[PDB]
């Protein structure tokens, strides 16, 4: 209607700062976000969208293209690439990580 | 959420 | 990928 | 075509932590940046010199990070894989990067 | 970025 949330997880959204070889908080400030995968049924597309809990900042809004490689680097830190940045999710718990990864793996299968 |  |  | 350069086109094999030749075949390619003027879009296209196999055909989106790792090996990411160009000379590298850096400015 |  026109998108369905196929999962939600609590995570600190990060992007990799290539110049300084460090992870930084997406959107410029620390704190946890609520991160969803949304599925547009009409076009069979997916995206990751997340808002900071404390102040509702949109900190991630990125398409999940067919063929994306989703790297589960650790049980609570998962990451993927796009042309502009590497995104990372530092999950609040192993359970949050698992629910999100399960949905991501499903999306990538049906793309 | 905003659109894609 | 970068490391964590 | 806004540029042409001679390079070995590589992709990173995530599983084996190594670069492999794009398309499965070793050898040099002639690598172009193409500009669609009707849409103001760019893409990278490369053909094996020896047998003209197309080994890369990649859009250049706004915001792409193009990394000049060395004077002759440049690289960039997309969701599916990391691309590398191992240029035959510093001159080929600079011609291609100059065009890339210009394309990225005008997107 | 992976090294060369
Ligand atoms: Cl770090």
């Amino acid at each position: 209607m026109s998108e369905q949330s196929i999962c939600q997880a609590r995570a600190a959204v990060m992007v990799y700062d290539d110049a300084n070889k460090k992870w930084v908080p997406a959107g410029g400030s620390t704190g946890f976000s609520r991160v969803h995968i949304y599925h547009h049924t009409g076009n069979n597309t997916f995206r990751v969208v997340g808002r900071k809990i404390q102040d509702h900042q949109v900190v991630i809004n990125c398409a999940i293209p067919k063929g994306l490689k989703y790297n589960q680097a650790t049980q609570t830190f998962h990451q993927w690439r796009d042309a502009r940045q590497v995104y990372g999710l530092n999950f609040g718990s192993k359970e949050d990580a698992n629910v999100f990864a399960s949905a991501m793996m499903h999306a990538l299968e049906v793309l | 959420x905003p659109p894609x």
